[PDB]
């Protein structure tokens, strides 16, 4: 900073030299040891963390069809609950490398018919997933489909 | 007696499987370098085809080339020197691969041939026409003549001059043969013919050369209904190709056939080989069925005028997988036989052999029976012995480097003389030879180093005093080696390791200077130099300084500040060495033998005429006392110890007046440092017979050159190439090559001494 380019300018003119580490050596090594002193004497983690705290009431399990160990997932939701009827139960689609991609859920529109209880159900679908946002966890996605069962069925009764 | 000493094994490398395995070959070198290979099938086809090439000291840093082949290496052989390879395989593909730059881990191979739609079923280098003979009989005959003296066998057609050509051929599996031959020059020749009019199968062939040029090949169809025809070579270079002119040999049929009780027994040949390179009157002949196999031996001896007969053949063999032949070159004399058999001294009659099951076995070369015995506790694919066969190495079915220690004892009993006597035959088998000689270095006992040592050093005797020449620095490192083995002597190593560094660094550099105009005529001014030194043992150098033909010494100013470091590590060394005084010792055997300090004596007077000359390159020690010219007094103190040491033989100790002016020596000078080069990396200090190691690849269970006194870092980044022999670095590029010394330098640009 202040007086000390004659130390800056003597490694800059000794660099790219062979005899480098020994110019330096005999010109610099016998000035400190000798006063100062001597020498001396399957399925990723990311899933696994996600089922970790997801609900009790859901107990969704792998699909048993489709392939397997490969990227794209798909899990097969139970819902196991006294208050709720029974529905379909529903299956999703998640490719490889889960954060930062938003999934898909399959499509099955005849296995929600013979009852216009279940159409609305359906049309509940399709009003409260259109405006999920993007790139959201299976949580979300989950509970709104909970949800939408108790929302229809007020409807119903 | 038979010793084990090594397995080399790579981890998560071994157990082949899913894929048909196939028979291996092994080659070896002039030097200490075993070339081997090992049929993998892990994801890729060149693991079948990747050469492994292993230096004797260090087991785990192998020379790796992936050789990259079409089809699979069949047989595989070196050079006669250890400059030129062949890797056999079908269909051409054939190379040659030269020696990179002096290192231990450097190949290419830029030429070799090839050939089409045709397998190669035997391959052959040319001939040199040198080779001498060895007399056991002759160990009391006290001269290198005797014991070794040339047989003189005709060298392969000489052109321009007795130097026979280079080159090789083949035999191809069809009715084809080729031979490629290297110019003087750069050019190459091949030429490639039918070998007659019948074009076959040929299941196995064998090449072997007569006296006067020519070569005599074999065959085997492998239809076990067909004659066993032979061929001749004539060599002819009609101008621009070599014209090769073929005859049909009277050929010989088999035997175990027309006794009429099994004749289809043991359906197809296996083994034709002739029982040496070079010679072809005598044929191994093996038949293996999927049981065992039957050998026999074929004899060329005249009586029709070329008839092959029977020789011997032992009691039961199982299938063969591996085959050899002794390598140490007796001089087939009876008298050598008889006196080989009677102590125990085979070094050269042991073919080596091998079966489907986990056992060793030779069998005599004359007479085929088996003569030794051993039980591994595995079906081994090859061996590759040494040319004194005191160790060998081994490929079974396995990734498992096999390294066994043999020798001519047998544990027959063998007194102490017969041990000192088999043992100094092979020393003077190496030390004729500027050969590499590890393998004999194995079975020494710490009682056989001072046994040996002592005989040894009148070994350097004997000889007309021109062989002793150069040899000094071989046998100074031949006892250098073979005292590291002992307890006693391991702490006295130092004192010979260095010596091999001050003789190197002693004859070089007397060598730069010159006169400019000649003084005592007829004469080097070097030996005027030595005669002053000899003929004035003065106390002090200034009355000396005057009539040392000063206007004779004339440097060219440039160099000596580039050679400081030398001339600062020379004299340095000294300063330690004066302080060793008041002390087995690793600098100890220099208090005794003063012809180290002759040459140090010899040095520093035309050092200190560029001292009084141009002083900026004086070697700056570390004396407490900065004003004092304390070399004239140095030299006081070197001639004192000169007068206790120019006796011839003095055998004398330094007196005690010498020893307290010596402790006058820390009051101004203490001890820079030193380089003790006997730093045991090899596995001369690790292994032990009955005790072997299972060494595995790359584990490895301040830092200055050795050559040059140039300082490094704590972990430098120059590089090096590895002189295996004792460790030493010999540094790849040098700092300074525009102004360099040629000689210092390309001394030991190959290997270390
Ligand atoms: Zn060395």
């Amino acid at each position: 900073q202040y007086l000390c380019q004659p130390l800056l300018d003597a490694v800059l003119a000794n660099i790219r030299s062979p005899v480098f580490n020994h110019s330096l050596y005999r010109t610099f090594v016998p000035a400190m040891t000798a006063i100062h002193g001597p020498p001396i004497t399957s399925i990723p983690s990311v899933l696994q963390g996600e089922v970790a705290r997801l609900d009790p009431k859901f107990l969704v399990n792998l699909d048993p069809s489709h392939c397997s160990n490969n990227g794209t997932v798909h899990l097969i939701c139970k819902l196991d609950d006294k208050d709720l009827p029974s529905v379909p139960p529903l299956e999703l689609s998640v490719p490889a490398d889960y954060p930062a991609q938003s999934p898909l859920w399959i499509d099955r529109q005849w296995q929600y018919d013979a009852n216009p209880f279940l159409q609305s159900v359906h049309r509940c679908m399709t009003s409260r997933l259109l405006q999920l946002p993007d790139k959201h966890s299976v949580t979300a996605l989950l509970n709104t489909w909970a949800q939408s069962v108790h929302q229809a069925c007020l409807s119903a009764a | 007696m038979m010793d084990l000493a090594y397995v080399c094994e790579w981890e998560k490398w071994s157990k082949s499987t899913h894929c048909p395995s196939v028979p291996l070959a092994c080659a070896w070198s002039c030097r200490n370098l075993i070339a081997f290979t090992m049929d993998l099938r892990s994801d890729d086809q060149d693991l079948t085809r990747m050469i492994h090439i292993l230096d004797t000291e260090h087991p785990w840093d192998l020379h790796s080339i992936p050789s990259e082949h079409h089809e699979a290496i069949t047989c595989l052989e070196w050079d006669q020197s250890g400059s030129r390879l062949l890797s056999a395989d079908a269909d051409g593909q054939i190379k040659c691969w030269s020696m990179a730059d002096h290192l231990a881990n450097s190949w290419e191979s830029s030429v070799g041939s090839l050939v089409e739609g045709d397998p190669i079923v035997a391959l052959s280098w040319l001939h040199n026409g040198v080779k001498l003979a060895l007399h056991v009989e002759k160990s009391g005959a006290s001269s290198f003549g005797e014991k070794f003296s040339r047989v003189k066998f005709s060298p392969s057609l000489t052109l321009f001059g007795g130097k026979p050509m280079e080159g090789w051929i083949a035999v191809t599996v069809s009715g084809l043969v080729t031979v490629s031959l290297l110019k003087p020059s750069g050019q190459v020749l091949t030429s490639t013919e039918s070998l007659c009019r019948l074009r076959g199968r040929v299941a196995l062939a064998d090449i072997a050369f007569t006296g006067g040029g020519n070569i005599v090949v074999a065959t085997a169809d492998g239809s076990s209904a067909s004659p066993v025809q032979f061929y001749k070579v004539c060599v002819s270079v009609v101008s621009e190709k070599c014209r090769i002119d073929t005859e049909i040999l009277p050929s010989l049929f088999m035997r175990c056939t027309t006794d009429l009780n099994r004749k289809d027994k043991f359906p197809a040949i296996t083994h034709l080989k002739f029982l040496a390179r070079d010679m072809s009157e005598q044929v191994l002949l093996c038949a293996s069925s999927q049981t065992s196999s039957i050998v026999e031996c074929w004899s060329l001896r005249k009586e029709t005028i070329l008839k092959w007969r029977i020789l011997s053949a032992t009691n039961d063999l199982d299938r063969v997988s591996a085959v050899a032949l002794p390598k140490l070159p007796i001089s087939l004399t009876n008298t050598d036989l008889k006196v080989a058999s009677d102590t125990q001294f085979y070094p050269g009659l042991g073919l080596a052999l091998a079966f489907h099951d986990g056992s060793v076995h030779i069998v005599h070369r004359l007479s085929l029976q088996t003569m030794a015995v051993f039980y591994s506790s595995v079906h081994l694919k090859a061996m590759q012995l040494s040319w004194t066969s005191l160790a060998l190495v081994g490929i079974d079915s396995h990734g498992k480097l096999s390294v066994l220690r043999l020798s001519p004892s047998m544990g027959h009993p063998l007194e102490v003389g017969l041990a000192l006597r088999h043992l100094l035959f092979l020393l003077e088998y190496c030390m004729v030879t500027g050969y590499d000689w590890w393998d004999i270095l194995l079975h020494v006992q710490p009682s056989m180093v001072q046994s040996l040592v002592e005989k040894l050093h009148e070994e350097y005797t004997r000889q007309t005093a021109a062989l002793q020449q150069v040899l000094s620095t071989r046998i100074l490192a031949m006892k250098a080696s073979l005292c590291k083995l002992s307890p006693c002597t391991v702490t006295r190593v130092c004192d010979y390791h260095t010596k091999l560094f001050l003789i190197a660094i002693s004859s070089t550099l007397k060598s730069l200077l010159r006169p400019h105009f000649l003084n005592t005529p007829d004469k080097s001014p070097g030996d005027r130099l030595t005669e002053i030194c000899t003929k004035i043992t003065d106390v002090d150098i200034d009355k000396v300084m005057i009539n040392l033909k000063t206007e004779e010494f004339v440097l060219d100013m440039n160099t000596l500040q580039a050679l400081q470091q030398l001339l600062q590590w020379v004299g340095d060394f000294v300063l330690y060495l004066l302080a060793s005084l008041p002390n087995l010792r690793p600098g100890h055997s220099f208090l005794r033998d003063g012809t180290s300090l002759g040459m140090l004596r010899e040095l520093m007077v035309v050092i200190r005429i560029w001292g009084l000359l141009k002083p900026s390159c004086l070697p700056v020690y570390t004396a407490t006392s900065d004003t004092q010219d304390s070399m004239s007094l140095l030299f006081r103190l070197l001639t004192k110890l000169w007068i206790c040491c120019r006796d011839e033989g003095p055998a004398s100790e330094p007196d005690e007046a010498l020893v307290d002016e010596c402790c006058l020596l820390p009051s101004q000078l203490l001890i820079p440092s030193l380089d003790w080069l006997p730093a045991s990396d090899g596995l001369v200090s690790r292994l032990q017979p009955k005790q072997p190691l299972r060494l595995q690849f790359g584990r490895a269970p301040p830092k200055i050159d050795h050559l040059r006194r140039l300082h490094l870092g704590a972990c430098p980044t120059e590089e090096c190439k590895a002189c295996t022999r004792c460790g030493c670095v010999t540094m790849l590029k040098s700092p300074n090559r525009t102004t360099a010394v040629k000689q210092w330098e390309q001394r030991w640009i190959k290997n270390c001494l």
